[PDB]
């Protein structure tokens, strides 16, 4: 669906994070570089938004029920 | 397992047959408290390196 | 498949939507907790309530007729907990002691030496 | 199918659980399935209060 | 299909032995492992005769019998419930009446009477044979 | 041209209608792209042959 | 005919855990339908607890007929079965 | 005797260190902290309309999990504890969004920026949602293509993590003692080596390393404990540790209180 | 009546159980109820 507002673990913010991430690998930047650059230490935030998948794009993509 | 087992002879069956099957349940119950409460308060867990032998 | 997987067990009103047991009576029953499901019949007669209370009992069940040998014992983490428990180089201090002679029910209330 | 065996009331089936803080005759029954079975129980001198009670 | 949760292999409190495992309740209330459940009930109306056919409509105690126990204020006129509207068990979602060889009887389907949930969607259409046609979904939250 | 019959017809297969149909009309039509075909729709129900 | 002299009865004097669970429901069903007690009731309110108790003093007034497979039967009296 | 060292401080986390405390009070304090902290928190959603493809509860479930600011929620009474009928100005905060994509191209990200706090207890600083910076989106809450609205009208209640766990002030507390093992607390498992297999603790050149041929001290007590709070932004780190010693204290005087009142 | 929305075009009209079941304009057979306009309260836990 979409990036969950916090972390499944421990409870850290990672939901404003989504639009920088995608910025930052735009840009030629390894994952973990990424990652590290976001300030995310703990591998429970890492896996939470390493591992998100997109799916809002392609409910988007049908045309609008009303 | 040799004693607080299910085999014939052992801890169990001796109380058992020596006090009642309600002395027998107070048993089971007051061994499983003490025993949970010992491990709770030690730990205990398994990994992949208890799978793996050293060279010789 | 024998008399030991139907039993009479006192109730106890709990939450949520699952039978509780004691990990003790899984084995005579055959059951795990990946999943099963078991059956609960009530009594409706003062005759049948005795019947099950002194002749259907779990305590009375310990022992089975069929190897003149228990078929109830500790089992999984706790048997393996005792093997830790009992070893020759394993101390207590004082105030795990007073907190695990407080958890048994049947305690006495004398501290041993 | 309908003499040997049948369909009985009172009757529930649900998905069972460990617990270590229960007793080993001990059984630990939802709020709703308890609330759904019911035993019939006598009005005496012994526990007209009580009865009485449950029914308010 | 699946999510990574941080799995811990431990004997901590005895609560997880024979397959049993333990849970965060945290990571519950942050929505771990939280899914959504839809439902579809159909119904379309029938014909049995020159004009002997079902009609989708409210039904009323004065010109419909067999009524059943459960709520039909939620309907609307056309016998049909509005989406977005929060519905409990054996409650009425789509009201069919059919007449009679109080000229009509109650023929609506309820609700499941262990479920609850939300009207997500209603849908109306026409059959092959040409009369109405109608699914409703429900879609409540695990 | 006699009528003889109504064969059904399996999707994505040459003469069904989302053979050559791109992705931006396969969403109009309310088809999921990562849908595969290779069924049958029988009353509104999908039905697969097993081999 | 068909009965047995009390002085030629060879059952066993104990009584057997299925006469005693049914000589508790038949006893604690009576007392539930106020039927007088023939011991004294302290703070026990459960009709079976009455029963057991009434079973330990020997007083309960029920008598067992023990069945043999011929068709003669033994009467033996609750206040003379040996309980355990 | 307690005495308090801070290693590193800002105003989303504070590493810090404890002396001659127990064992049971460090731990009380990060279970404190971690449960027992008042704050605000989106509690009741009204959705007057949604047309978009998430579900209802999915949004609502979201906007709770949004924080908010709550650096006077202490002065801040509970729902229950208030006399007035469902909810009113002093127990609560309203909050309201409202969506809309413009045109018939592109995709209009809805983050949570756009809450206004319409109405709360004046002249009290609660409310208003965290942001990062003056310039921060805040975090993404829906996504919406054309002719897709949302209007949603929230209410934010003071509330502890044990009800639920968006009200919990802070996300993580590292929480570490002894670094070299000297009290015997663990036993380390290994295959060759014990002490080569195992990574140093990030405090073990605070502490002086064991000497080859020290002798046991079996009359000593862990007495320095290492620990860092991480808060979500809704509190300060100071603040979240000020507040879990009050909750605490609070916890003791009732229970002496009702200690006094049963005599 | 109440309103529907066309499976097609996404265009709102009403039916007055007489009409039949067809969009006003392009004719679809496939419509859906519209939402109704009574607000809902959620527990946002
Ligand atoms: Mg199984
Ligand atoms: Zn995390
Ligand atoms: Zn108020
Ligand atoms: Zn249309």
């Amino acid at each position: 669906m979409i990036i969950p507002v916090r972390c499944f673990s421990c409870g850290k913010v990672v939901g404003d994070k989504w639009d920088a991430y995608l910025r930052l690998l735009e840009e030629g930047k390894q994952e973990g570089d990424a990652l590290d650059e976001l300030k995310l230490k703990r591998y429970c935030c890492r896996r939470m938004v390493l591992t998100h998948v997109d799916l809002i794009e392609k409910f988007l993509r049908y045309n609008p029920l009303e | 397992k040799k004693t607080v087992g299910s085999g014939g002879g052992g801890l169990i069956h001796t109380v058992m047959r020596e006090k009642g099957p309600k002395i027998c349940a107070e048993l089971f119950g007051n061994i499983q408290k003490v025993v949970n409460y010992w491990l709770l308060h030690n730990g205990f867990s398994i990994g992949i390196g208890d799978a793996i032998a050293d060279a010789s | 498949l024998h008399k030991m997987s139907m039993m009479a067990h006192r109730v106890k009103v709990m939450p949520y939507s699952t039978f509780r047991l004691n990990l003790s009576v899984t084995s005579p029953y055959n059951a795990d907790f990946d999943g099963d499901e078991m059956n609960l019949h009530v009594p409706q007669s003062e005759e049948t309530r005795a019947e099950l209370s002194q002749l259907c009992a779990v305590p009375l069940q310990i022992v089975s007729p069929q190897s003149n040998k228990p078929v109830m014992g500790i089992v999984q983490d706790t048997l393996c907990g005792v093997r830790k428990m009992t070893l020759r180089d394993t101390f207590i201090e004082y105030e795990q002691v007073m907190n695990m002679l407080f958890w048994v029910p049947s305690w006495d209330g004398v501290v041993p030496q | 199918g309908n003499l040997m065996g049948k369909r009985v009331d009172f009757s529930a089936r649900t998905v069972i659980s460990g617990d270590p803080n229960l007793e080993l005759d001990q059984v630990g029954v939802p709020i709703s399935i308890a609330k759904t079975l019911s035993y019939p129980e006598t009005v005496t001198q012994y526990n007209i209060h009580r009865l009485t009670e449950y029914v308010r | 299909a699946g999510q990574n949760a941080i799995v811990a292999i431990a004997c901590y409190s005895g609560y997880n032995q024979e397959d049993s495992m333990i849970m965060n309740q945290s990571s519950i209330d942050r929505g771990l492992f939280r899914s959504l459940f839809f439902r579809s009930y159909m119904d379309q109306e029938k014909r049995f005769g020159i004009s002997i056919v079902e009609e989708f409509e409210k039904p009323t105690r004065a010109t419909t019998l067999r009524l059943k126990h459960g709520t039909y204020e939620k309907l609307d006129e056309d016998g049909l419930i509005a989406p977005g509207v929060r519905v409990s068990g054996d409650d009425i979602i789509i009201g069919k009446t059919t007449p009679i060889p109080h000229t009509k009887r109650d023929a609506s389907t309820p609700l499941r009477s262990t479920e609850n949930g939300i009207v997500d969607q209603v849908l109306l259409t026409t059959n092959q044979e040409g009369l109405k046609f109608v699914k409703v979904r429900m879609r409540t939250t695990k | 041209k006699v009528h003889i019959g109504k064969v059904p017809i399996m999707l994505r297969s040459k003469f069904c209608s989302l053979r050559t149909l791109d992705e931006v009309d396969l969403y109009k039509m309310k088809e999921c792209p990562y849908d595969m075909g290779g069924y049958f729709v029988i009353n509104g129900s999908e039905k697969v042959l097993i081999a | 005919e068909l009965a047995i002299l009390k002085e030629e009865r060879t059952t066993t004097p104990y009584l057997t855990k299925y006469e005693r669970a049914r000589i508790l429901g038949t006893r604690a069903l009576q007392i539930s339908m106020n039927a007088p007690v023939l011991v004294d009731i302290e703070g026990e309110t459960d009709p079976l607890q009455i029963a057991m108790k009434e079973l330990s003093q020997r007083k309960i007034p029920l008598v067992i007929r023990r069945y043999l497979p011929d068709g003669s039967y033994e009467d033996w009296g609750c206040d003379e079965l040996i309980v355990d | 005797e307690p005495k308090v060292n801070i290693i590193n401080a800002q105003d989303d986390e504070v590493e810090l260190m404890l002396s001659d405390v127990n064992l049971s009070l460090a731990n009380s304090l990060r279970r404190t902290m971690l449960a027992e902290v008042p704050t605000l928190a989106i509690d009741l959603v009204e959705i007057k309309m949604n047309t978009s493809v998430l579900a209802d509860e999915f949004i609502s479930h979201r906007l709770g999990l949004i924080p908010l600011v709550s650096e006077d929620v202490e002065e801040m009474k509970y729902s229950r504890d208030c006399t007035c009928e469902d909810y009113c100005d002093e127990c609560s905060v309203v909050l309201e969004l409202s969506a809309r994509h413009e045109g018939e191209e592109g995709t209009t990200d809805v983050y949570s920026s756009s809450l206004i706090k319409v109405s709360g207890p004046g002249n009290l600083n609660v409310g208003e949602p965290v942001r990062r910076d003056d310039y921060d989106q805040g975090i993404l809450l829906c996504k919406l293509r054309n002719h897709q609205e949302l209007n949603i009208r929230c209410i934010a209640k003071k509330g502890i993590a044990k009800e639920h766990a968006k009200w919990s002030p802070c996300s993580a507390i590292a929480f570490e003692y002894d670094p070299h093992n000297k009290l015997k607390h663990t036993d380390f498992w290994f295959e060759v080596d014990a002490k080569k297999e195992w990574p140093d603790s990030k405090y073990a050149t605070w502490e002086e390393p064991p000497k080859p041929g020290e002798v046991f001290d079996y009359k000593a007590k862990p007495n320095r404990f290492y620990m860092t709070v991480e808060t979500t932004g809704s509190l300060k780190a100071n603040q979240v540790f000020s507040r879990g010693i009050k909750t605490l204290q609070e916890k003791l005087a009732n229970v002496l209180f009702e200690l006094e009142n049963s005599r | 009546g109440v309103k529907y929305t066309c499976g097609a075009c996404a265009h709102n009209f009403s039916l007055n159980k007489s009409d039949p079941v067809r969009c006003k304009e392009c004719g679809h057979r496939v419509i859906y109820k519209a939402r109704t306009k009574r607000m809902i309260q959620f527990d946002a836990r």
